[PDB]
């Protein structure tokens, strides 16, 4: 339930308010129903080694790692929080020509990332390693004042 | 006019990936204790509630014909099988000469020419000091004649494989199985009421759970799968290719009422340690061949629709010829199934004979009564030992159910080959049954799914900044 | 070591002492008895193999989730910090309406949740959507 | 007015299931056993081990439905299967066997026939040559076939497959920790008396099980635990007598047995490297195996449990203890392993005593330390020990080189109450009971119940969002 | 800069700034994380059944998220989870190492200053959750 | 004063043994030829490997007690057995043999009897038929028995249990990469020349090992990792004797060998579907297996090694190059697998130089083909080989058809110092080496150590907390 079907409407209006409500609900639901079917099933004790039991258990670990990764992504970055968060970071020119409405009202999410991949992981990068490191600094230099 | 990154949880934004599925089947299965059925001992309950998020404005690429599910769950049934046999008895020690007679007797009309066999031997147990005749019962399709001496017989596959007699207990009735994905994975289904399996699909929506699919595995006909919407549709990897099948999805289902009708005991003889050979002991009363009820009109209205479905496809002033099988390994030859448990080859020929032409096709068939429509009867036999598909090797034995046996399976779709025979200047479109292949009974419902992994992280520039 | 030794003391006799402090301490004990667990045996390779290898693996696993999908529900609501934290939500009287000094000097832990077991799943999803209304509030302060 | 409170690592459980995982604390791994039961795979135990005391707490105990005792049933038959997995099959030596008498006639011998020095023909590795040769098998393990006074087989050969325990693997019982995995805890119930099930007053809770020893024994509990200042009987429900009773003693009663032999192993090459183990001869007399018990010691005991039954079904009725009815050899006779061999004991002697209500009177001791302090278990040996669940799966024993003596503690008893037509007479007749492990290990875990941790909570407070 | 640990030979206060690069891939797993996806199988077959690499491949998957967890449970318990540096209010006893902050910051590489503290290691972890115990009692005292 | 600071991801690693997995290059998936051993399962090659260099670094290594050696060495045995494991047990075969030294006296053959036609009788699927069958061995697989002429067995029959290999499995080795579980690294020695023990000069990291190609050798390394400018000698006792000395080259050296018979693979059925697979006859002359070797090459190699030798024992030393002592043939004679098919050479001629104490220096030049003959090495084929740790669990080598060619690089030695009652001759003798796959593994793992990364800090600052 709740999962992200917007993906035809543009960043412009779904991104604002449906989408975040849209998220929360999804976040809690393949919480709620993941760990319902495991906790019912863990009492049955019908898992075992089996063939099945096996593509069970290789699959509670994708989705442990899944959600590790992202986690602890999003913490490396600050962004321990909810789903939104701003850095510090400025948009370089290399990746632009597209005016704000652009990326926004006209570009839906799949077709805006899918321009944005050759610079997936020096934009990722950038971010952890800027506004994190001040952050540290930051903090160090208040507390000794 | 300042523009700061901003990073975004939960985006909309998937992407093609291949990844573990799991089963998930029934709570009323788990009830009863069933247990024989070899699929249901792991899967987890499946949601009672269906979540079927609709997608709006997508048009998502769809190859199914490249699809990662299928060779996934192709290997997970033929291990899944290989399992469940895997604790059963090898029934090495079988293969002896056998001394078999007529039916049994000739206590007689006779509409048996040897499907009884009573093939008699001297086998050893696991006492491997004594020699042990006794005698069993064997359709001719397992017995292999030998020697040429008159009666020397021995069974099908010895000299080339290893036989496994499924455990007795172990039921055969495939029940819904529902895949299911690891959360950050979505299932994409292409809910347009018309695919070419090829190319992308507008009507879209999205699953984390596949729908039911029995893992009914037949030749020629496909049997309890899914039905097509509004219209036949048909699939193939390459339509001018002759060498690649071709999936024809019906509208509409069409009851197969097959049968066993020789009420049988089923005897049980000890060989070996605690192992069991069950076979079958006598048949009470007349033995009466098995065979399938079809509907004349009804299957005769079906095969004017995929006629004109193919016309339409290559040239709709062509002829359509349909033969049977050219020739090759029975599965392909005649109409394979399995019916509660027991596997019936049955000799479709009527049901592919009807040839039809562009200037034809041009009414349905309508029954007047009946003794109009009088159902065809097909000639059906009993084939106790199965080689897997794939290698000659690890032949399965099926045990013989014990009594009547009766299934009533709906024709839900049809596997077709081309032949490109020097026709050139004729139109004379022939297909034959094609199957053999248990992939191409799974890309006929794992067509409309598609799994894609979820990567709900994205950033975009917005005039917010961080605090300092 | 650090159990649910209050677990018969009341909710507020154990919320004054044991559940504030010795409980986390017990999350570091869960840890530590892990830490040292999960290093010496992967000192051994004796380990990792099916008759109890799979039984530990089965438990390891079943650690990891049960431990994220509490991590989540924190993450869902926003309290991914500190394990007391308050929520926007009222507690509708409609949910036992019983006066604090039942609810604390009177209930116990095990009983109180049995009480609100109807009520756990509905005020757990009603935590959540009220964090997305406060969310919407902070985007408007943004 | 009050808002409701998220709180985290509250004392709160829930009765589950779950895996749980053996510890050993690697002592016997360190010693180089070569792994016995698997200890190569149990982790090292806690070296202290943590019981919090629950107080002002009564939880509810229910052992006969405990998940831990059928977990463990199945973890035990793992073992045992994993351990004769890659050990020898015993498919080629079902044949027939020409047998002596027991070794020669130069023997006074009481024996009749427990070594029927059998001879027989045999195909080892080279599949063209027989190879006769003798090797020596207790009756238990040979049965008469055709009985044309002479010709033998194996008792379970024609219906069960037999594979033979690998030398180098010992049997020998070792203490194991079942643990939980964090996130749940095992609630030990520590009445000084309890009823099997039933809500319980004093109570604890575990990170791991106490050191338990998985010894499977029959009509006796060996090498087990103690119950506390009085013996306590338990039964799912004493008043139907299908049901078996479950009795726990509050002392121990040494159990000295021994196999008196000095045996040589030895060993035939039979298949491809597959060495089958049996016993050359027996260097001396043949002293048949024997257990020792105290005869006061036993006595003493017997009436403690007599006491205990007549306060279950009133004062009226007298407690009458008779042998086992009969049925498998496990159940009629009472059955261990002794140091990796397993034995076959009489037990008639120790349910051989009647009680009457009003003949109770005291228990009866000795001033004289000589003489009439010994019960000597006339002793059976039996290698091919037969499944307890399933026809098939029969294992073999190997012989074990020279003199086996063991001395386990006699720590409880498995009863079966009869419905006879003495029911009017008012005599409660107890046998010994056996053949399901299950038993044996609910002798273990009743004090233990598995619960799941559940750190969140909710509670309404005056606190409110710090917005 | 530096792909991974460069700041190995670096002193305490060079090393700082690529904690975040070491940090990222403590649980990035990007050689397991694709499986054969170039060839379209998943996790080689599903590990092949249960084949030996398979077990390897598995296996060394829990420890990676084992080990982040147990990590990430420490960071939780001392307060400071989603923050990769934190201050404590334990102050720091002289006793360990009586070194100036110039020598550790500006000499002390961060591999060889961790054999020093190895054995107060245990001591230190534990002084911080009793005073973050201390901080709740006298939140507790405010309340 | 100054306050605790809890730092995360510091790069600070402590030696730790941990599980890893195999990596090997997408090309030998793209291949889709069926797993060759040790495939399938393995993950793809990261395109470009990170080689991170650690500078100001003075890590220490520890070869010899390095933790990736055992640990792989367990991999090479469990994936060989799980490969062969399904395939067929050739124990039916262990028959009498009635053979013939060659089926036509063509003379002429440089074989004395190497053919020996061995035709048996064996029970087909069909257990009722006895059928005559014939096949081609090779003398080291068939033990003359009973002296009879012609009675001939196998060479592992009640010793050890044969198992085939699935013809569809290659042998073909492929270079595999070691990468860690995240959290944990690979350091990478960059000393052009290491002792193997000990403070490295630059030391480097990778999350994955350079591709290993897992070659079983004896006597010799190949396919294997190249020195630097200088022949390095490894030993962790090079004052002892029985200690394996490991030599890295610095300079590959080409071995060409094939063996020239056209042959065809007759296959056998031997029961239910298990078909064994052997040779039906040879196409054209016979002529034994070799393999080619450059004089000069060699004898320059030689000359570098001797004078590492002197360095390692003395600059006064005279070095004697001999052959091995004697023993089984895996150590005795050279021996490796070419295309799928075991060759065992005699590589005597190799190591028979006495040598002189200013000799060296004076490297030989080639003087034309005929001048540098390269070397013939005289090989043979044992299709049988037996486990190396284990008596038990011999494999059989299907044949190859058609004629097999092969041209791997020497690339490395391993060596035996004799501790001969020589001391005052000072005649250093290095006996070839082997039989053992940890001895190959620590010659290319000797640069890699696994260490844990412990992200966790400490530091005290004067920064405080926020109350
Ligand atoms: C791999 O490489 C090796 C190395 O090149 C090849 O083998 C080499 O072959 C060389 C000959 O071709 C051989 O050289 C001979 O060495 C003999 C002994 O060497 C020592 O002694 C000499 C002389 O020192 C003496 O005097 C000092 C005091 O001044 C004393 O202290 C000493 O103890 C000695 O008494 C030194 O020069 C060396 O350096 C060593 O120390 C010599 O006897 C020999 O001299 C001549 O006599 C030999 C017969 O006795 C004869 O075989 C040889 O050819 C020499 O013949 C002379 O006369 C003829 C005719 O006039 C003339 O054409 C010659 O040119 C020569 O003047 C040589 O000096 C190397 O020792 C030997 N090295 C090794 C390690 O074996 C090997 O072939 C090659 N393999 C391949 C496959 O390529
Ligand atoms: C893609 O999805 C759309 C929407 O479901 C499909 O269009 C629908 O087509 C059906 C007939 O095939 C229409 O039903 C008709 O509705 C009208 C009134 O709207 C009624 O008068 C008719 O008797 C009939 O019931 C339906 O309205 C129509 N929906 C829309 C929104 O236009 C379309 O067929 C799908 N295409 C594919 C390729 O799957
Ligand atoms: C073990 O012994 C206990 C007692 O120590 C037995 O428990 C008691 O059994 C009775 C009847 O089975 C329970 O019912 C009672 O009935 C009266 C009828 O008026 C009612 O007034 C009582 O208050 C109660 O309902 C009783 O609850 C139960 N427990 C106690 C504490 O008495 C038990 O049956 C024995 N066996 C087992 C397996 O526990
Ligand atoms: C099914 O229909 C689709 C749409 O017409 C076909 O896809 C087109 O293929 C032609 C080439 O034959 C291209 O020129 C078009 O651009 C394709 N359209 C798109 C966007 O998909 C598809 O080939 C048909 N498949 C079958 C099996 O007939
Ligand atoms: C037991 O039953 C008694 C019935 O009367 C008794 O009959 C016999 C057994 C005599 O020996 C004597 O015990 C009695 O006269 C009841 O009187 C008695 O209360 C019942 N219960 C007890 C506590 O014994």
């Amino acid at each position: 339930l709740g999962f992200l079907g917007a993906a035809g409407s543009t960043m412009g209006a779904a991104s604002i308010t449906l989408t975040v409500q849209a998220r929360l609900l999804l976040s809690g639901i393949v919480q709620q129903q993941n760990n319902l079917l495991k906790a019912i099933e863990a009492q049955q004790h019908l898992l075992k080694l089996t063939v099945w039991g096996i593509k069970q258990l290789q699959a509670r670990v994708l989705t442990v790692e899944r959600y590790l990764r992202d986690q602890q992504l999003l913490g490396i970055w600050g962004c321990s929080g909810k789903l939104i968060c701003t850095t510090a970071v400025p948009w370089n020119a290399s990746w632009s020509n597209k005016t704000l409405d652009m990326i926004w009202n006209n570009m839906t999410w799949m077709e805006w990332e899918k321009e944005i991949d050759n610079y997936t992981g020096l934009i990722y990068t950038l971010i952890e390693e800027s506004q994190n490191q001040q952050e540290k600094n930051e903090k160090e230099l208040l507390e000794l004042d | 006019e300042k523009l700061w990154v901003t990073v975004y949880y939960g985006v909309p934004v998937w992407k093609e990936a291949t990844t573990t599925l799991f089963c998930a089947s029934d709570a009323k299965a788990y009830d009863t204790e069933v247990h024989n059925v070899w699929a249901t001992h792991a899967c987890v309950p499946t949601d009672p509630n269906p979540q079927e998020v609709v997608l709006e404005n997508v048009t998502e690429n769809f190859n199914m014909w490249k699809n990662n599910m299928v060779e996934q769950m192709h290997e997970d049934i033929i291990s899944l099988w290989d399992e469940s046999l895997k604790p059963c008895v090898k029934l090495t020690p079988l293969c002896v000469t056998l001394n078999c007679t007529d039916l049994r007797n000739v206590t007689n009309s006779e509409g048996m020419r040897g499907e009884i066999k009573n093939c008699s031997f001297n086998i050893t147990t696991s006492i491997k000091d004594k020699v042990k005749k006794d005698y069993a019962l064997f359709y001719k399709l397992d017995v292999v004649p030998i020697d040429n001496d008159n009666t020397s017989y021995r069974l099908i596959n010895c000299n080339t494989s290893t036989i496994t007699q499924a455990c007795p207990k172990v039921s055969f009735e495939p029940i819904p199985i529902h895949y299911c994905t690891p959360a950050g994975f979505a299932i994409l289904k292409c809910k347009d009421k018309k695919f070419n399996g090829t190319g992308p699909c507008k009507n879209v929506s999205t699953v984390q759970c596949t729908h039911g699919i029995k893992p009914v595995v037949s030749t020629q006909l496909l049997l309890n799968g899914s039905l097509a919407e509004e219209e036949v549709v048909i699939r193939s990897s390459n339509f001018t290719d002759n060498a690649k099948n071709i999936i024809v999805q019906l509208k509409e289902s069409v009851e197969i009422n097959c049968t066993r009708p020789n009420n049988n005991t089923r005897k049980s003889i000890h060989i070996g340690p605690g192992k069991a050979f069950y076979t079958t002991g006598d048949i009470i009363g007349d033995i009466r061949q098995a065979h399938c009820n079809i509907s004349r009109t009804k299957w005769n209205n079906t095969l004017n629709q995929i006629a004109t479905k193919l016309k339409e496809q290559f040239g709709n002033n062509k002829t359509i010829v349909f033969n049977q099988s050219s020739g090759g390994d029975p599965e392909i030859v005649m109409h394979s199934f399995n019916c509660g448990g027991e596997f019936f080859y049955c000799n479709s020929t009527q049901l592919f004979n009807s040839t039809w032409n562009f200037n034809g096709t041009w009414n349905l068939t309508q029954s007047n009564g009946t003794e109009g429509n009088d159902t065809i009867t097909l000639p059906c036999k009993i084939k106790q030992i199965i080689n897997m598909w794939q290698e000659v090797g690890k032949a399965m034995y099926a045990p013989p159910i014990r009594g009547q046996i009766r299934c009533s399976s709906n024709i839900t779709g049809l596997i077709l080959t081309r032949d490109g025979g020097n026709n050139h200047n004729n139109d004379t479109e022939t297909f034959r049954p094609g199957g053999g292949d248990m992939r191409d009974n799974w890309r006929s419902e794992l067509y409309k799914y598609k799994v894609v992994k979820i990567e709900p992280l994205g950033v975009a520039p917005t005039k917010a900044k961080r605090r300092v």
